[PDB]
Order: C-alpha cells, then structure tokens, then sequence
C-alpha cells in the first residue's frame, strides 16, 4: 500500500540496501506533514455523513434527469446506492489522509471503477460533480487550517483526475 | 507491504468504518524521531553485528568449521554471513515501517522449508539471530559494553530519557522473535 | 544520483504517475533536515584539510609497519597519495551532506574501491581506521549541533560498512 | 537523473573541490514550500490542462480532424492525448527536481526522430505545448480566468506574495521551451 | 568440478553430441601429463605439514605486527587458525594436482574467500606471502623433477592471482 | 559433475585429508588407452545400436505398434528413438569420465516421474536398455556376431588381450544397470 | 571451428578465465595424437582421387537401379556430381584429420545435408554405402599405421552416423 | 574461432583443395611444449603484469588521476584495470591457438568505436599495451629483471635454449602490435 515509508523501503529492497540517510529524511517529512493531514482526517471522521450528503445532493441538482424513469437515481434502491458510493469515496479519502499516500484510494476505489460503471451503465459525470462540489466547498480557517485543507483538496483532485 | 498506519486502515475497512482513534496515531508520530534513531543505530552498526554474531555461533559450536560442518568450506561460511545480513536487513525494514508484513512476505515465507532442503542446521541459525537480537537491544538503548565491542565500540549520542526507549526495544525484539519462531 | 527527490521521481515514473501526496511529503523531509546536514557540510568545507590530516595521522599511528621499506606509507609519493585518499573520502561525505543521499559516495568512492586496492596491494584496515577515528572524534555542541553531528557520523559509518 | 543539489556537486567535482558557496542552496531551501505548491498546482489540474490544450490545437487547425489528419481516426486522437500527458508529467518531474536531466534523458531523447518516422506534425505539437505552458503559468500564479476555464475553474489557496512566484513561472516555462527546442 | 574430462563432456552436452575425436584427444593429454602432476601430488601428500609450517613461518616473519595485541596472529587460537588456513590451501593444491584441473581450489578455497576475510578483518597480504614463499622455495631435481615442479608452481601462482 | 579422480578427492575431503593412494590412480591411468577404445566402440556404432534395440523391444511386444500402444503413431516412435539415443549418450559420458555422476544428475534424476506422468511403459523401457547393454559389451570386446548384424557388422581393430577388457565391460554394464535402477 | 584448443578456449571465455592447468593438459593431447591423424591426412592428400573413385564404384555396383531413366546416377551430369560428392566428403575428412576435431565435416558437409538431399530426391543409402565401403576397406600396416587407421575409421563412422 | 591448423584448412577450402603441406604443421607440433611454457609464463604472472602496466601508464601521465582524468574516480580506475586484464586474456588465447581470430572477433572488432564514444584516451590505452608487450617478452624468455619487479620477481625454470624462444616472442609481440594498430 503506497505511502512515504513503503515507497522508500521498496526502493531500498530493489537495490539490496539497509535504510540510509535519504530514507530517514523522507520519513521526517511524514512527521512534519502529519499534523495537517491528521487534522483533516479527524474533521472528516467526525462529519463524513453530512459532507457526503451535501456532495450527493449537489450531483443530483446538476443532473435531475437521473430521477426520471429508468435512470440511475430513479428508485429508492438506486438513491441509497448512489449516496453510499459518494460516502465510500470520502471514507477512502479519510484512509488516504491517515496513511499519507494515495494507496487506499488507488486499491479500493480507483482500481476497477471504470469497468464497473461501464458494465452497469452508470454515468461518470455525477461522480465527478459530487467530488467537484466537495473540492470547491471548504474554506480555511472555518472548516480546518489552510494546510489541512490543501491536503483534503489534493486528494479530491486526485480522485477527479482518475475519472477525467 | 503494510506500515503501522495502513495496518490500522485495513482493520477499520473490515467494518467499512472511518478511522476514529486520532490520539493513538498522534502518539506514534510523537515517537517518530526516536524510531528514526533506533533504525540509525542498527543500520550504522550492521557489519560489526553480523560478523560478531556468526563468529559467536561458531565459537560456541566448533563442529560448524570442521569436515562436514555447515560453515565449511569458504563458500559456506560466506553464504552464512550473507544470510545473517539479509535477515537483519528485513528486520530493520519492519522497525522503520512499524509492521512485520515486509519481513513475513519477503524473507520468512518458505525459509524453513528452503533450509530443510539444504541441511542448514536450525539450532545454529536460531543462535545467530539471538546474538543479533541482543546486539540490537544494546545499540538502541545506546549502552553497548566495552567487554563485547572487541575494540570497535560505537556511541550514537541520542538524547537520553530514563526508559532508554523500552517500547521500541520491545518492538525490535518482537521482530527477531518472529524470525526465531518461523525457523523453529 | 540517489537523493530524496530522485528516489520518489524514479518510483513515480516506473508506475507512470504524476507526483502525488507521498512524493511532496518526502521532499518536506529534505526541507526540515537540510539545516542539520548543511551545518555539517559548511563546517567540513571550511576545515577539510585539518579533519583529513588527523584521520590520516591516526591510521599511520595504529599501523607503523606501513612506514617500513616496501610498504604502502614508505615513500614521499605514497605518503602524499594516502593523505589525498583520506581527503577524497571526506570530500565525498561533504557532497553527500549537500545532496541528502549517499549518491556521491556510492558512485565516486565505493564503486570499484575493493578492486583498486586488491590490484595495488593496498591493505583496507588503514582506510577503516582513518574513518573510524573521524567517527569517534566529534562532539556536540563543541564542533556543531547534536543533529549535524548525527548526519556526519551516519555517513562515516556508511563508508566504514562498505569496507567491512 | 540529477536534481538541483547534485548538479551543484557535479560542478564542484570538475575541479575536485568542496561545495563552498551555500547561499544559492539556502535560497532553494527557503523557496521549497512554494516549489511544492507549484507542483501541486500542475498535478492537481493535469487532466483539464491536457484536454483543453489538445482541443485548442484542433480548434485552430480543423485539418487535424478530417481525412488524412494526424488526430483522425479515434486511435490517433487517443495517442495524441496520451503524448500531451506524458510531456506534462516529465515537465512536472523537472520542476520538482529543479533540473531538466529527467526530461532530457527519459522523454526528449529521440522524440524528434520518432515523430519524423510516424508523420506526427511538428507545428501542431508545438502549439499544444505552447498552450500547456500558458496554462501552467496561470495555475502556478493561482490566477486562472473564468473565460478560459469552461465551467471547471479551480483555485489553490496558497499564501499570496506580490510577485506570485515569478522565478518558478520562468523556470517552468523554460522546461516547456526545452521540449519545443527538441522538436524544432 | 573442472578437469580435462568434465570440460569436454560439458561442451559435448551443451551441443547434444556423443564424445568425438577432439574429446578423446584431450583425455590423452591427461594420460601424458599425469606422471608430472601425480609426482608432485605424492611429494606434497607425504610432507604437507612441513611445507605448510615453513610458509606460515615466512608470512609472520614478513609481518610481525600480526603478533601485537588485537591483531590476527596475536593469541594461541589465532595462531592455530592461521597455520590451519595455510594447510587448507596446500591441501586443495594437492587435490588439484590429483584432478588435473583447478576445480577443488576454485570451489572449496577461492569461492567466498574475499567475503570471509573482509567480514573478519583479516588482511590478505599474509596469505599472499605464505603462498609466495612456497612458490619461490622449490628447486629441481632436489625436491622433485622439473616438470613436477612446474605443475606445483602453476597452482601456487593460480592461488596467488586469485588474491591479487 | 565429478570424474573418477574428483570422486576420490570428495572422499578424502570428508575427513579433511590428503589423497594418499597413488597406486589406484596410476592403474586408471594405465588403462586409459583401453578406456578411449571402449568409448570409441560405442560412439562409432551408436545409430546401429539404438535402431536395433528399439526394433527388438518392438518385435518382443507387438502391442507397442497397435492403437493404444506407446510407439503409435509416428510421433511416439520418433520420441522413443530419441530417448534411447539420449540414454546411450549419457552412458558414454559416464564411461569417458569413469564416474556415474553426469548420468545421475543430468539424465536419471526425475526420469521415473517424467515417464509416469506421460504413461511411458516401464516394462518396455527396461527391454530397450537391456539390449543396448548387451550390444555395448560385444562392441567393447570387439566380438559382435554376424547373426545379430548382417551387412552392418563393424570391427574396431583394437589390440587384443586375453580378457578382452573385462573390467571396462563390467563398468559399462554397471552404468546401464543404474539406468534400469532409476526406473524404480 | 571445433578442435581440442578451440573447445577449451571457448569454455575459458564463457567463465572469463585465463588458460589454466586443464587447458594446457588438453593441448598436450594434440601433441601426442597428431602423429597418427597427420599420417592419415598425408595418405589421403596423396591418393584422394583413387579412394573416392572405388567408394563411388561400390555404391553404384550395389544399387544399379540408379542408372535407370529418371534416377540419380542416370545421366553423364548426374554421374559426375555423385563422384564429386563422395570426393567432397573425403576432403572434409582430410580437413578434420588436420584439425583434430570434427569442425570442418560438421560445418561444411553435415549441416544442411538432409534438407538438400530431400529437396533433390537424392536417396541417402548410396551415400551410406560409399562411406561404409571406405570404412571396411582399409587395413594396417598395409595402408597406414594401426592408430592412423583408427583415426580415419572414426571420422568415416561419424559421417555414417550423421546420415543414419 | 580458428586455430593455426583450421586457418590452413580455410585457406585450402577457398580453392576446394586438400591440405598438401604437412611440414609447417609438423613444425608447430615440434614447438608445442615451448608454446605451452610461453602461455604458462603469461597466465601465471597476469595480475602482476596488469597492475604494473596500468601503474606505469599513470606514473608517465599524471593527468589520468587528477580532476577530469580518465582513471578518476575509483570506478574509472577499476574499469581500466579490468580492460587491461581482458586484453591480456585475449592475447593469451591467441598465443595458445596460434592464430589471431579469437582476439579479432571477440575483443578488437568494434573496440576503437566503443572507446571513442566513451572518451577513453588512445595514447594511454596504447602505452598500457606496450608495457604488457615488454613484460610478456621477458617472462617468455624467463629473463625478468629485479629492477622492474623487486620482491615480486618470478622465475619459471623452463629448459633453456640459446634463442630463448625467439619465434614465440616475435609471435606474441605481433598480437600486442595488432591490438595497438586496431586502437590507434
Ligand atoms: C610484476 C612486477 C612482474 C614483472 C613485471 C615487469 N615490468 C616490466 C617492465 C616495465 N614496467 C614498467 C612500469 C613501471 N615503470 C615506471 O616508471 C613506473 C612508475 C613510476 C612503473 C610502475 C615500465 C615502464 C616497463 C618498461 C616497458 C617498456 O620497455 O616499454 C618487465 C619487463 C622488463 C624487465 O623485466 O626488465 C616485467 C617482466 N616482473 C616480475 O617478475 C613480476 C612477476
Ligand atoms: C471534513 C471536511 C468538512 C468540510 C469541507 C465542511 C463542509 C461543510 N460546510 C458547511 C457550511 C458552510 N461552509 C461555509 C464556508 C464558506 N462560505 C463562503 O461564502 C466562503 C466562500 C466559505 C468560507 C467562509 C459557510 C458560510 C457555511 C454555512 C452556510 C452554508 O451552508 O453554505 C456544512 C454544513 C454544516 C455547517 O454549517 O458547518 C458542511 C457539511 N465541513 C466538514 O466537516
Ligand atoms: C469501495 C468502493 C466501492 C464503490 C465506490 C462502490 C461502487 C459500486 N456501485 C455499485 C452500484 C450502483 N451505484 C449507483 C450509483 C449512482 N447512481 C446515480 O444516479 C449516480 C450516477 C451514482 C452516484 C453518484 C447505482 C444506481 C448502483 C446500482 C446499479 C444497478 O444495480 O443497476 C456497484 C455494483 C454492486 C452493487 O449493486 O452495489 C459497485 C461495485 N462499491 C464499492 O465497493
Ligand atoms: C569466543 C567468541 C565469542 C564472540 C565472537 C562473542 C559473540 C557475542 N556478542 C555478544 C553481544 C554483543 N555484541 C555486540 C557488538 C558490538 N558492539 C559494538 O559496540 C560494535 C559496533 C559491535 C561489534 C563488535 C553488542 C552491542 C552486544 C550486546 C552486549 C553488550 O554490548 O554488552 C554476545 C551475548 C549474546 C546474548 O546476550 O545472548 C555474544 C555471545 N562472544 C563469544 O563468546
Ligand atoms: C567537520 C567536522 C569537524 C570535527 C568533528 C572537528 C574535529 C576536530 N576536533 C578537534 C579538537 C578537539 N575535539 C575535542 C572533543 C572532545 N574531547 C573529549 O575528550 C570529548 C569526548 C570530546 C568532546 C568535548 C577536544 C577536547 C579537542 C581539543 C584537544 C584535542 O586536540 O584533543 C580538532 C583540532 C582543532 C580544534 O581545536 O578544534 C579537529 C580538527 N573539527 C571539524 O571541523
Ligand atoms: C516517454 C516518452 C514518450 C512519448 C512522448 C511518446 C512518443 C510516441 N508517440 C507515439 C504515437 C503518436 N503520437 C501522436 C501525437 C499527435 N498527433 C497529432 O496530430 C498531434 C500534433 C500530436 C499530439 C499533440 C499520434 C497521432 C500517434 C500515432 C501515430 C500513428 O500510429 O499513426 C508513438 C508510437 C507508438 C504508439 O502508437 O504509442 C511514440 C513512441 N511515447 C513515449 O514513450
Ligand atoms: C475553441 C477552441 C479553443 C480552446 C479549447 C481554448 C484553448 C486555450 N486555452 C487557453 C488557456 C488556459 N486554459 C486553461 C485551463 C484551465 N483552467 C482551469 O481553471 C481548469 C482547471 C483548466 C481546464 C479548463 C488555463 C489555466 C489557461 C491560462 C489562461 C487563463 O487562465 O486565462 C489558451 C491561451 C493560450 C495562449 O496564451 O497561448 C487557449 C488557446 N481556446 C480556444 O480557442
Ligand atoms: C507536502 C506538501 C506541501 C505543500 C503543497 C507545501 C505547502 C506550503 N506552502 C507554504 C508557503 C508558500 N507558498 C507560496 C506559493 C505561492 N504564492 C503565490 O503568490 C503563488 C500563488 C504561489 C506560487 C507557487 C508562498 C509565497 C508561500 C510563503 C513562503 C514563501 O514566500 O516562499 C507553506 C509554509 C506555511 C505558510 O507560509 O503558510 C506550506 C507548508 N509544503 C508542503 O510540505
Ligand atoms: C612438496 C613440495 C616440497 C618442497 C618444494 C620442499 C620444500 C622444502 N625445502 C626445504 C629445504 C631446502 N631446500 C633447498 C633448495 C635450494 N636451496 C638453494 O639455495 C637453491 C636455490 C635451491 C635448490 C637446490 C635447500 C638447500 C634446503 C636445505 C636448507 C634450507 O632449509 O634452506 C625444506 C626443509 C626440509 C628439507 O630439508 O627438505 C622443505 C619443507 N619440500 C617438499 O616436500
Ligand atoms: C525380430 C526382432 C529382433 C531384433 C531387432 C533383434 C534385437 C537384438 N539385438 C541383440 C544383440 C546385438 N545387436 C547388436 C548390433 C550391432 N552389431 C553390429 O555389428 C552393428 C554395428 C549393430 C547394429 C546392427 C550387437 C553388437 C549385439 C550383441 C550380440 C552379438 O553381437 O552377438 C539382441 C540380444 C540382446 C540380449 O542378449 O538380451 C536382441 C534381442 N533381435 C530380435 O529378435
Ligand atoms: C585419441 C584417441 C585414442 C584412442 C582411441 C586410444 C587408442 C589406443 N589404444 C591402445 C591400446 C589398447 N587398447 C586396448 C583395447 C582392447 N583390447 C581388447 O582385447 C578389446 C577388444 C579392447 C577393449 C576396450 C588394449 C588391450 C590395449 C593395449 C594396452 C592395454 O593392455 O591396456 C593404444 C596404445 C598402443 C601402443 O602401445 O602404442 C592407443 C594409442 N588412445 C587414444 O589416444
Ligand atoms: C561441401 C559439401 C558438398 C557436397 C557433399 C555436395 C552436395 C550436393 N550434391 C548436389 C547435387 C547432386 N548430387 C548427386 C549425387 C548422387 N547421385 C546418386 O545416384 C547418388 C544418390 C549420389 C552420390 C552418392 C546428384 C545426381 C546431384 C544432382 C541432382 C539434380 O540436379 O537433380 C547438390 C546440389 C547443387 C549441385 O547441383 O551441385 C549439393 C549441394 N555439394 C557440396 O557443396
Ligand atoms: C587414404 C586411405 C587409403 C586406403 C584405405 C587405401 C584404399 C585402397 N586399397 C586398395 C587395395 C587393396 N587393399 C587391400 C586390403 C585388404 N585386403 C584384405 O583382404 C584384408 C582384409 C585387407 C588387408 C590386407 C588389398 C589386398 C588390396 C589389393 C586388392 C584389391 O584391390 O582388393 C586400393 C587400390 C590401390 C592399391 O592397390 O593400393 C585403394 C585405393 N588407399 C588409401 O590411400
Ligand atoms: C600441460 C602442461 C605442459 C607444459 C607447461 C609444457 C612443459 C614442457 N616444456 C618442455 C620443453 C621445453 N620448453 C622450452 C621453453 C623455453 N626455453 C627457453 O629457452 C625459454 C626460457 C622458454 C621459451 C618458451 C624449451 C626450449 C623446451 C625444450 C624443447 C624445445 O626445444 O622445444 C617439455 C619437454 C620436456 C623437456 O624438454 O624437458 C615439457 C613437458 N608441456 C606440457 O605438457
Ligand atoms: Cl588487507
Ligand atoms: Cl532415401
Ligand atoms: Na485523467
Ligand atoms: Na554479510
Ligand atoms: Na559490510
Ligand atoms: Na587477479
Ligand atoms: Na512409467
Ligand atoms: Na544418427
Ligand atoms: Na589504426
């Protein structure tokens, strides 16, 4: 699972090396930046349902055709699954803030997503709009510090880029 | 491979839940500098550790360096020194990550079976790993003895606390104990 | 040349990735640790001749046989080359402090060293004693801060390990 | 590959001398957080940049999407989108490193000859790269316009200084000019 | 194990061939040269302890610093091990005379030697001097015939070249 | 692989001892030219031996060349002829070396399991090897019969001795017996 | 081209080795065996036309069907080429005697022969019979020494085996 | 590769003719033992030759070990010692075979071009080879000087003739001259 420390260990093992100066220096980066990303992780852990709910609401407001007969937000089962999916993306973002790399989002969200949505006939634009709303919504210092918000916003843009 | 934080994420995902204990993550980070000291203390003394451990295994069992012994002839002594260093390398990766997965997956899986097919003696392998476990403890605490140093003593000069990093000594000792369990 | 930043770029490139969270975090580690290693680098730059002289002097003191006819410290040409070689190692350590990885020492000092010394019949023990003396010599705060000393000592111990 | 600091060490080794002047190095460090913001501004916006740059190249030259054009049929448009993204990725690596060697060695070496043997047009490739240069300048300064954003505007929120990182804009622009020079 | 006959069989097997003219010719060479090399093998078998003893004494005479506190000939255990090592090289030379190729010296002496001596801090010059003394010592017809001495000296030089 | 001389060296190395019995070595050398003639007698007649041995296995078991039989259809007969030749070739290497290790290590190790997985019948394999053993003994003695050869008969013209190389006949026969042993 | 010395050189080069004891011993085998094979080569250099003519005659005596309309010995051009072909094989055997390995016969006679004869509809039995006659024909000491004849016969048998 | 005898064969095959001249072949055989002594004299002394020749090149051209020199840093010194040994090894193969084809085909073909791409200096390459040529001549004649060897002097003890193998010295020298011509 990709993080600061797993990346330097994999590089060291490929060359047969003990941890050296540049490996320890990399991990010092994690010690310094952890305060920002862990602040974001804590705010998201405590408020994930409301954050997901308003991002889901925005994507339906942009695309009301989804409520029409036969479309992807039209039944009670479909509505519940779409909100669930937006919450899954935010949970994997929470995990990625904890780890300090994109690993949890890469392995459990992004891998396979295009194949699943194509098989089920789900459009990608509502996913992009949910994440886009979440990316433009936060401000500092109200919601979290400026550097906490920089970390949260970077992961939202990483998920948007994977769908675009 | 996993690290201490990605381990916690796997556990949270088994109930599709957010990671809620921010206090415990924070204390891990608060010990991060002492962790980097601990890794520096092993890596910086590795050659001396390996050669002293393999020599100690031998001085305690002279059968290894006579006809039919598993450190005879030169090629076998050299393979043994190589293996003691590989094992210490993977133990140091686990200490850096704060999780045993790299050690289990890249070093220990299938090692017992490999050794059984070659006739590499288990008792002797375990003794070398025991000597390295003791050496690592002393270097992490920055209390190696002159009696054991063979005139090659090193001091690390890290800021002293009363416990001398007892938590990290226990953690490092646990990874050596995983190697011993795997080969026994 | 191995450093914090070239390690993370090489890993990103092997997976076809833009720089991401863990790559920037690794580089923040270089920003934080640079004060300690650049302090050591500036001390070594200003005093290299005296540091190398005392390490050289300590290795000949341990091995006076090298002064005997036919041995490696026995002529004026050999004495000058041996001091020069101790200074080459110290200059590579200074460069390694500047870069923040072992790259310059790996590429320009360690690579080929065992083949060279075997071909010329040069014993490796005096090189190890020179570097050993230098590793045990420093103390903080006299010579530099305690973290600058930690950086200097780790590169000395990396060189010692390559000969041992 | 080299980075800004190893480039300085290569210079010092040409005369077998210690690295003495550390003023330029200390300034690189003092500007380190702003360089990490500049990289974050390009990587975070990269899909929008690539699609808008290839689309602009096409709206200014409709021959590319007609019979005999180098973005016709679907496979060629897809290959072009892939190449603009590869180019931008290597420029971002150069900006993170503060040195062009990764861009020169792993992307530009042989690219002119490759495009000549395929019939990929130089004029059109240069225009795409010029549009990406302009986009990157605006994103680094955190001043993209609503008129060009097509409903997809992003603001980074970095701490503002009067010059808006002019030195980094010039360095990024010099990397895109190196790409163009390789093709011309 | 490398000898005249194992070399030619390996070549034949790599090409899927029965033994042919050039293979039988090569083994006739073994028949011709055996008298010289088995003469040397018999002399060495009967006197290995005295041959090794005087080579060991010669290397300590060259490098008396080895007897000083901390050094590699300084204790009773060390002194015994060093003599033992010189006798191991001579025994492998005996075996190589019996086989007619360098296989025994290659597999049981040379492979791993540099790694072992690095790890234990053992200088290679005293090994070279012991073998060099043995190489310069013999004369014909006193010790053995001129062709037997040629065989014995060639294997001593092969061992010295592997350490040089 | 080992030869007769390196086999003696491995035996001495088991007690870290010099090789002391020069008389046994000198005897192998004395019989060297005879050994070369023995190897020449088999290699020079190899094609005739393989074809006659496979044909004999068949004339004694007609089931092999009917539907369901392991020398039916053409591809299987061809594979069986190839295998008889491979086996003979490894036997001749063992004879040249004066040791079975190249035969054991490069031909026989894994052969029983290979044949069982393919359904190659052991009973018939044994017969082909037995006929090659008989042929080799007669060619080494330079006494093949007109009855078993017809116009294909060959005479070697080696210098005759009363025992017709009995010890080399017994050693070659022992290598064919090892091939048969490896099938059980 | 395969000989005693090229086989040992190729083996040494694959392992990056200087010539060593077993390589020199192999070449002594060439010194010893050369007398017999060069005797055979000299006999063949002086009488190749007669040796080939009688072997050609024997293969036609044996298979008179070759003289019938459409068969391989039926025209003046075909009769000349068949005799030429027997003389080619004898020349390549003369070469192999000079070299002390099968190289010239392997590279210039054997390689491709089965593809050529299949394409032209040339039967292999007459080739075998020409070489068989030549194998059974010689006797010592009338034609050459016993060991010269052993070398000539082994090369004839090697050719016969390549066609069988 | 070819040897002295296969060279004769290739020359005869160019006119589809038998090898007629046995005399020159028999002379090679007559000088066979002295040729084996000449190869033993180089192979046995190869490490001393290589290290002395590279050291000599350097003592005569100190720019090689100063800033920008082609034997700076350690890795370049190590590569040069490796190449001198390679060249000596191929010259020794040519002397054993009595023909230059192995040295031309496996060492010299393309080597001038390789060195021009790397910038390995021709004058210094040639000087290293010239020193080895002188060394080889003196070891073949068994007349090395104490002045050039000190305590590393070796005597071979081959049986002396008045010319000290003048024909083999001229042949060995011709192979070093071939290397110098290819590389100049
Ligand atoms: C290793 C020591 C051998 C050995 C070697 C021989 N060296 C021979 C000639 C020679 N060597 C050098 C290099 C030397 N001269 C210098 O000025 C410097 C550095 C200050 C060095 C290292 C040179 C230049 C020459 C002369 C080459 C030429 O003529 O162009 C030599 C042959 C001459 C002789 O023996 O008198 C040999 C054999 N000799 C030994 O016995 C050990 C095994
Ligand atoms: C874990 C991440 C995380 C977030 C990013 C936010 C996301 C978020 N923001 C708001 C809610 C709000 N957010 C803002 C912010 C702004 N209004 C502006 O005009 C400015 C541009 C900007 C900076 C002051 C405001 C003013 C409200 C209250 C009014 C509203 O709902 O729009 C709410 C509704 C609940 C509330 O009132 O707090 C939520 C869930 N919360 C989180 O838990
Ligand atoms: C761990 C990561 C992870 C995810 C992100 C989701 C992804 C995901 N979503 C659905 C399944 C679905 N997802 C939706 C989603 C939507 N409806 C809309 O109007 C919008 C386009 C959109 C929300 C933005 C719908 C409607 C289904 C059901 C589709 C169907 O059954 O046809 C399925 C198929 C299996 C199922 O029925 O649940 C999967 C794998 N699951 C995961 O395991
Ligand atoms: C007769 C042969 C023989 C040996 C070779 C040694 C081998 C040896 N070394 C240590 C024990 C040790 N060895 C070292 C090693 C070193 N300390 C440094 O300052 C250096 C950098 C480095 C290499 C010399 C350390 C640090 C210890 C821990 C105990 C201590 O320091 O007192 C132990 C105790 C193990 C245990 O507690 O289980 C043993 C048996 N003993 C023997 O009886
Ligand atoms: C770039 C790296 C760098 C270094 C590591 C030092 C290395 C160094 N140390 C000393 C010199 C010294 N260093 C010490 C230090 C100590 N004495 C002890 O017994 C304690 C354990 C330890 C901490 C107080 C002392 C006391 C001297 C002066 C006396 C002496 O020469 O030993 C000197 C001689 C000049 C001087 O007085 O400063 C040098 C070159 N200098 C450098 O430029
Ligand atoms: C590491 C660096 C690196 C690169 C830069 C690319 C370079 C590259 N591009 C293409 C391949 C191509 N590149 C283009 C690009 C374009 N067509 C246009 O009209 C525009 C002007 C332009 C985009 C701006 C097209 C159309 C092809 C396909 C050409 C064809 O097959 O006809 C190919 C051939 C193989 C393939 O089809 O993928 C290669 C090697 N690959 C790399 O590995
Ligand atoms: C009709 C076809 C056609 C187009 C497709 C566009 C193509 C286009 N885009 C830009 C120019 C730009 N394009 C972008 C891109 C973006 N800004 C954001 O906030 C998003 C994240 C992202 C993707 C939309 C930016 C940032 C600029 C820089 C100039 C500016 O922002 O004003 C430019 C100016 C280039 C120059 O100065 O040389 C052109 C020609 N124009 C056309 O004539
Ligand atoms: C791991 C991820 C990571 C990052 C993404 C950066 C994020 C980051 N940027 C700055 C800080 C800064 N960032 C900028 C950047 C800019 N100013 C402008 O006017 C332009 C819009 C833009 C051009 C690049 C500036 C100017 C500062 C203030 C410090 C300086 O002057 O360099 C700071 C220091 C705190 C502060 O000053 O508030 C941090 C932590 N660092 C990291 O560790
Ligand atoms: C298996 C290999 C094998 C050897 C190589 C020899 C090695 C050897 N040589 C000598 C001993 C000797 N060796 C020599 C030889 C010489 N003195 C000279 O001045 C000449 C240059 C040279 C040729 C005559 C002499 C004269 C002695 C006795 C004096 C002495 O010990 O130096 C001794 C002491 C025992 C003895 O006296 O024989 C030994 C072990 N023995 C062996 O078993
Ligand atoms: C009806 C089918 C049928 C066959 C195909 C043969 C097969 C056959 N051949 C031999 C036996 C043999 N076969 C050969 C072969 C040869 N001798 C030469 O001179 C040639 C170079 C070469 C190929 C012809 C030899 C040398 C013997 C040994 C016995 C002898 O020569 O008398 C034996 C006896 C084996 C034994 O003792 O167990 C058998 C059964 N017999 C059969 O019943
Ligand atoms: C490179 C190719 C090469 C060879 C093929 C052999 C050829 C060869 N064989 C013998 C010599 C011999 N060969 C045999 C062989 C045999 N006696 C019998 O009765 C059996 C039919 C047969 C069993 C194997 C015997 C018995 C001798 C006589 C020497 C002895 O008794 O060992 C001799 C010595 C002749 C002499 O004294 O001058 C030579 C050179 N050597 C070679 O170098
Ligand atoms: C260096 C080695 C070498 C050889 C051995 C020959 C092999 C050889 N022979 C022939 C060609 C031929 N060879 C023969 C031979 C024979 N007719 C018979 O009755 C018998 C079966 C047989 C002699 C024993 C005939 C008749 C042809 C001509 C066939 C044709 O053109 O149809 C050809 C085709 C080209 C040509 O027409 O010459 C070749 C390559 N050539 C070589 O370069
Ligand atoms: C280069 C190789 C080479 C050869 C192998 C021979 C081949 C050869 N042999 C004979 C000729 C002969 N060869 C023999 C030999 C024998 N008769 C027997 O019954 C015995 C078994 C056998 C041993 C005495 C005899 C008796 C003749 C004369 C009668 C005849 O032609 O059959 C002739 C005719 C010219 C002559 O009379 O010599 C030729 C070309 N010549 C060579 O140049
Ligand atoms: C397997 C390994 C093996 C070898 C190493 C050689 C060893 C060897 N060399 C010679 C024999 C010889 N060796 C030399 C060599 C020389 N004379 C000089 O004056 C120069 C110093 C030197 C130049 C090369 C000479 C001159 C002879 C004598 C025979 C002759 O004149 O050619 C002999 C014949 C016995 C004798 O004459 O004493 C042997 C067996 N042969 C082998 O089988
Ligand atoms: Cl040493
Ligand atoms: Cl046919
Ligand atoms: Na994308
Ligand atoms: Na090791
Ligand atoms: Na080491
Ligand atoms: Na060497
Ligand atoms: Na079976
Ligand atoms: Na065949
Ligand atoms: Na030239």
């Amino acid at each position: 699972m990709k993080s600061v420390v797993t990346t330097v260990i994999a590089a060291a093992d490929a060359a047969g090396r003990f941890p050296s100066s540049s490996d320890l220096e990399s991990v010092q980066g994690s010690i310094q930046r952890s305060a920002a990303r862990l602040e974001a992780a804590e705010k998201l852990a405590g408020n994930i349902d409301a954050v997901a709910q308003e991002a889901y609401n925005a994507c339906i407001q942009k695309y009301p055709y989804l409520n029409n007969s036969g479309e992807a937000n039209s039944t009670d089962t479909f509505k519940a699954k779409c909100l669930r999916d937006v919450k899954h993306y935010m949970r994997l973002i929470q995990y990625s803030l904890v780890v300090g790399g994109t690993g949890p989002l890469d392995e459990w969200g992004i891998a396979g997503q295009r194949e699943v949505y194509r098989a089920l006939g789900l459009p990608t634009a509502p996913y992009v709009e949910a994440l886009s709303f979440a990316r433009n919504r936060g401000c500092a210092p109200r919601d979290m510090s400026a550097q906490a918000l920089t970390e949260y916003n970077a992961l939202l843009d990483y998920a948007i880029n994977s769908l675009s | 491979m996993l690290d201490a934080f990605s381990r916690a994420v796997v556990q949270a995902d088994a109930s599709t839940s957010v990671v809620a204990d921010m206090g415990a993550l924070k204390q891990f980070i608060a010990e991060g500098n002492r962790r980097l000291d601990a890794v520096n203390a092993i890596a910086s003394n590795a050659s001396c550790m390996v050669s002293d451990a393999v020599a100690g295994m031998i001085c305690e069992n002279q059968g290894l360096i006579q006809a039919g012994g598993n450190c005879y002839p030169n090629r076998r002594m050299a393979a043994c020194l190589r293996d003691a260093e590989i094992i210490l390398r993977y133990v140091t990766y686990a200490l850096l990550a704060g999780d045993a997965s790299v050690l289990d997956d890249r070093c220990l899986n299938g090692l017992k079976e490999t050794y059984a097919a070659l006739g590499v003696p288990t008792t002797s392998t375990v003794r070398a790993v025991q000597i390295m476990k003791a050496q690592a403890a002393a270097h992490i605490k920055d209390t190696p003895s002159e009696a054991r140093a063979g005139g090659k003593l090193r001091k690390m000069g890290s800021p002293v606390v009363e416990d001398r990093c007892a938590s990290l000594v226990a953690e490092a000792s646990s990874y050596f104990d995983r190697v011993i369990s795997a080969l026994s």
